[PDB]
């Protein structure tokens, strides 16, 4: 059991990142004003 | 990425890219070479320059071809349809018999498995050889020496542990030929093909060849003990099989990368080696192991330098050996098949912690059996050939018993010899040995237990001898 | 499971950016990276690959900086960019890697996860000067007859296993280290020893297999290993060792007593002088650098004693050594042996003339010694050793047979002082002299079960003194002899 | 915080998997059975999921008094 749970786990994680794989820089702007910011 | 050659200096070659520069240890390929030249990264040295060692001769070159990177180390075919079937470093089929229309390709130079992919337990691989398994065991996942020559069969040996190892177990076998005399391989194919090891019309090979004969650059014999690794690999991690993967020189294997890195221009350390040489053995051993998957374990003929085996070849190939069986003229000559040596071959398993107490007392007690028939041996040669000792000739001739029993028709020396091949158990071996050592048969005669399987047929015989 | 992922490795992820001072490969090659830029990087500083590499700077020059590559090179191109930690090479130290097996770098390898450590230790300390020291004195049980009476080992001490391949060095080592079991578990925390195994170019699967036999002993409790196989890059297997040596060096710094194996320091120093000739460096004798010496010196020399002024805490180093062919005086088993304080010589000969462990007692030797042994160990191990130096010397010759039958010993086996001084004690007054020899061991075995199963007593006693008073020493007189009436 | 906004959506679709056990696969599952078969090969040779039923053994015996 605690071995199917850890592939299944490995099979899990690879696919969420595949799912970000398939997957607006106002995040980028912010980041500039804070680094400005940290002068 | 396409890049184009800088430099052409014997068998390193410099590339320069424009764009994308290809990792270490990564197969470019020459455009216009009318076979296949591949490259080797070895360097990255600036200004988007690559130093490479080449994989075949290097003339003809120009300063300008065209070179193509290709993104993988080198990629061989890997399949169950490689065996029977003889190809080079390139993975390129050898024996003019058509291409490997194989599934998929595996890189070579891969990592070793990880520290929590190694199967914890020693276990020994019952080889069917009663000499082989009763006093020097091969493990599971190890590494063992040839020490054997020419005149003695050795041959036989190897086809014989292939014969088994797919019987036995299910394993099938890759055979590497780093640095092998191109004569010497086409007799070692015919002996194979002739020994039903390799079927030219059939799918039941059980060997795979890779082979980089002595007229290829520093380069090619020095990564095909690596493609006859990744060949094995692929067994091993998908079929769950235990491998048997030989390697008919390794010193060549050393050599070669000695030649390779002198031809980069690295200081050369003692008598001469490379300066990576333990790293650059190791990186190749540690892929024969024991995985959860499975297990590889490799056979591998080691020639020593000068006889000194305190050279830095073999004594950098020494830390990596589990066992040791070695191939003697003289038991040959006694006309013991196989002629290991009895006494000379050594097994790290040996311990009774691993094959247990009772592998471990009978094999114990048939050295020092054969240990002191030698030494009554050399007092016989007095002359007088006396019994002024009962347990001295009693001895005698339980150790004669012993040293052929020690003997075996191989099944691949079937057609050869009307002896029918007996691969004989491990428990059986034991209890044989336990029995001759107990004195039990002494009332049979000495040449019943010559080329025979367990003791069964040993005492069949001896009443046939009537 | 789900919420094991969002656990907290999405909101605390790190997911910071910072203004970071960066430089960029110049040529990667023969482990080497020429990098261009890190101005402000300092010398033995570790820098970061783009791969996830890590690397130290070695070479700080006015164009350049050279890095040694921690891992293999083929991870890096030719334009990566390299960035600052701003640390000189540091591992994690603590308490948290006991039952650990890690990586020359601290990284964890047994898959049981992150190590909690909340310290950390650079690998490249100074020794402990003239004043921190103080003299060996306590001593430190390996639980092997041989070694505990003839060639004894303290705490602070540096004892060299030298001896050729496939001669039961590693198996001393991992004896040494089950033995503080009965120790570790104990109620003084004054005699409690916690190991480190440093294995260096060995193969990853004798590794697993030690990690085996010490978790099978329940011994991986207290012990830490650091690991740079036969596979790793050379510059991991040359920064193991001073890994293994600060991890030991954070318990001799707090009061607590570390052990330490290094096995072996042979393949350090071929990995060196693989580094060394890469670089350029005019090789010497045998090709070896011109500081292959201070290599090992700068390392041997932190496995100090400390007074209780700075905490009365110890580090003590077994350091491995394998000769060629029984060879003692090459360059490397002499630089070590100018550098250790003693050794133990394991012959060729005496193992495959089954006398394991095969010590050669005429050749091991302890310069400490003396100091740190029991009192009874003491009584029975001076006379022993008397009467061992007249048995070579005639080479009474029955007793010297009877006496190095009675030093044979099993693997993961290793006994209590009080029952090795009970066996060398029925050895060394005579009580087996007419003995024939060969059921000397056999004799052994059954005493000592005797003496544990039914005269705890007098084991107990012995353990509370140390010495084996005249009382005692009448007891187990009548106890011997009580025995061998019956045996 | 855009990119645990990002990572959640993911692991919720990755959570629409009780249709599908190991999460829309049909592979990765050629390799589990020869993992397992390992697994259940060695830890045992029968139906472990069963309860065991036992075959017991008892010494053997000989003549002891004076022949
Ligand atoms: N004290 C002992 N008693 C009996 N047998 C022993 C003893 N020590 C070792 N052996 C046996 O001899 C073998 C030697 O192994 P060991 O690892 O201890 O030697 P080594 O010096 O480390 O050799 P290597 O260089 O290969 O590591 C052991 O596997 C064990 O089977
Ligand atoms: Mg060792």
């Amino acid at each position: 059991q605690n071995m199917m749970r850890r592939k299944e786990q490995e099979h899990m994680i690879n696919w969420v990142e595949k799912h970000v794989v398939q997957s607006t820089i106002a995040k980028c702007i912010a980041d500039l004003k804070l680094l400005a910011k940290k002068a | 990425a396409t890049g184009r050659i800088v430099a052409v200096i014997g068998a390193v070659v410099d590339v320069q890219f424009d764009e994308g520069l290809p990792p270490i240890l990564n197969a470019l390929e020459v455009q216009g070479r009318e076979t296949r030249l591949v490259l080797e990264v070895a360097q990255h040295l600036g200004e988007s320059t690559v130093r490479t060692i080449a994989m075949d001769g290097t003339e003809g070159l120009v300063r300008g071809q065209k070179v193509l990177d290709s993104g993988a180390p080198i990629k061989i075919p890997v399949g169950p349809e490689t065996l029977g079937r003889i190809m080079n470093v390139i993975g390129e089929p050898i024996d003019e018999r058509g291409p490997i229309k194989t599934k998929q390709f595996a890189p070579i130079h891969a990592e070793a498995p990880e520290f929590m992919e190694m199967s914890v337990e020693q276990e020994i691989l019952v080889t069917g050889i009663k000499v082989v398994d009763l006093l020097a065991p091969y493990a599971k996942g190890g590494k063992i020496g040839l020490f054997g020559g020419a005149g003695v069969g050795k041959t036989v040996l190897i086809m014989e542990l292939i014969n088994n190892v797919a019987k036995a177990h299910g394993g099938y076998s890759v055979f590497a030929g780093v640095g092998e005399r191109t004569r010497e391989g086409n007799d070692l194919y015919h002996e194979m093909i002739e020994s039903g090891v390799i079927n030219l019309k059939d799918a039941t090979s059980k060997v795979a060849l890779v082979y980089g004969q002595m007229n290829e650059p520093p380069g090619a014999r020095a990564r095909v003990a690596l493609t006859g690794l990744t060949v094995a690999e692929y067994f091993r991690d998908q079929e769950g099989q235990d491998v048997l993967l030989f390697i008919d020189n390794i010193f060549r294997f050393t050599q070669a990368g000695s030649e390779v890195s002198a031809l980069l221009g690295r200081i050369p350390s003692a008598v001469g080696y490379q300066p990576t040489l333990a790293t650059d053995m190791g990186t190749m051993q540690e892929r024969i192991t024991t995985t959860k998957k499975g297990s590889i374990t490799s056979v591998q003929a080691i020639y020593v330098p000068a006889d000194d085996l305190t050279d830095p070849a073999p004594a950098t190939t020494f830390a990596h050996l589990d066992a040791t069986t070695v191939l003697s003229r003289a038991i040959a000559e006694l006309g013991i098949y196989p002629a290991v040596d009895p006494l000379d071959s050594t097994s790290r398993i040996m311990d009774p912690n691993i094959v247990g107490s009772e592998h471990y007392d009978v094999a114990r007690g048939v050295q020092k059996i054969l240990q002191d028939y030698k030494s009554l041996q050399d007092i016989i040669a007095i002359l007088g050939m006396d019994e002024l000792s009962e347990e001295d000739k009693l001895t005698v001739s339980r150790a004669r018993k012993i040293q052929r029993f020690l003997s075996q028709p191989f099944q691949v020396a079937e057609v050869f010899t009307g002896h029918m091949g007996k691969l004989v158990p491990l428990k059986e071996t034991i209890k044989g040995f336990q029995q001759i050592l107990a004195g039990e048969y002494d009332h049979l005669p000495e040449q019943a237990f010559y080329m025979v399987g367990p003791i069964e047929e040993a005492v069949a015989k001896a009443d046939k001898l009537a | 499971e789900m919420s094991s992922i969002l656990e907290e490795r999405i909101l605390g992820a790190d997911t910071s950016v910072d203004l970071e001072e960066t430089g960029r490969v110049l040529s990667i090659g023969d482990g080497i990276a020429r990098v261009h830029g890190l101005r402000n990087v300092q010398a033995e500083e570790m820098v970061e690959f783009s791969s996830g590499l890590k690397g130290m700077s070695l070479n700080l020059e006015p164009d350049n900086v050279g890095v040694v590559v921690f891992g293999n090179d083929k991870l890096i191109k030719e334009g990566d960019i390299v960035k600052r930690t701003g640390a000189i090479v540091d591992v994690p130290v603590g308490e948290e890697l006991l039952g650990r097996v890690v990586d020359a770098l601290g990284n964890a390898i047994d898959g049981k996860g992150p190590i909690g450590s909340k310290t950390r230790r650079r690998v490249g300390l100074k020794a402990p000067g003239i004043i921190p020291r103080i003299s060996v004195r306590e001593p430190m049980q390996t639980g092997i007859k041989a070694v505990d009476s003839l060639v004894p080992i303290g705490r602070g001490q540096r004892e060299l296993i030298i001896g050729d391949r496939q001669t039961g060095k590693t198996s001393i080592a991992i004896d040494t280290i089950i033995n503080q079991k009965r120790f570790n578990d104990g109620s003084d925390e004054k005699k409690k020893l916690y190991c480190i195994y440093v294995a260096i170019g060995q193969k990853r699967s004798t590794v697993a297999q030690l990690v085996k036999r010490l978790t099978d002993a329940d011994a991986m409790k207290y012990t830490i290993v650091v690991s740079a196989t036969a596979s790793d890059a050379a510059p991991l297997q040359y920064l193991a060792p001073y890994s293994g040596c600060s991890m030991g060096e954070y318990f001799r710094d707090n009061g607590k007593h570390a052990l330490i194996i290094y096995d072996d320091l042979s393949k350090q120093a071929v990995a060196y002088r693989q580094m060394s000739l890469l670089l350029r460096r005019p090789p010497g004798r045998e090709a070896y650098p011109g500081d292959v010496f201070y290599l090992h010196s700068r390392l041997l020399e932190r496995a100090a004693k400390m007074n209780d002024a700075f905490g009365g805490g110890s580090l003590t180093a077994l350091p491995v050594i394998e000769t060629q062919a029984g060879d003692v005086s090459a360059y490397i088993p002499t630089n070590v042996i100018s550098i250790t304080d003693g050794q133990i010589f394991l012959e060729t000969e005496l193992f495959y003339k089954g006398i394991r462990p095969a010590i050669n007692v005429g050749l091991s030797v302890s310069r400490v010694g003396s100091a740190a042994q029991t009192r009874a160990m003491k009584q029975v191990a001076g006379t022993m050793k008397l009467e061992l130096a007249q048995y070579r010397e005639v080479a009474l010759l029955s007793r010297g047979v009877r006496l190095t039958e009675l030093l044979k010993q099993g693997q993961y086996s290793p006994m209590a002082i009080e029952e090795q001084v009970a066996v060398i004690y029925a050895g060394v007054r005579g009580y087996l002299d007419k003995l024939e020899p060969s059921k000397i061991t056999k004799f052994e075995n059954a005493f000592l079960s005797h003496v544990v199963s039914q005269h705890q007593a007098l084991l107990g006693t012995i353990r509370a003194d140390g010495k084996i008073s005249e009382q005692s020493d009448a007891k187990l007189k009548e106890i011997v002899t009580n025995f061998l009436a019956g045996f | 915080q855009k990119l645990f906004v990002d990572k959640i959506r993911e692991y919720k679709s990755k959570r629409q998997t009780s249709g599908g056990p190991v999460d829309a696969s049909s592979e990765y599952q050629q390799e589990l059975e020869r993992e397992l078969f390992k697994l259940k090969q060695m830890f045992g040779n029968a139906d472990m999921n069963t309860f065991p039923t036992f075959k017991f053994e008892d010494p053997k015996f000989e003549v002891i008094e004076k022949p």
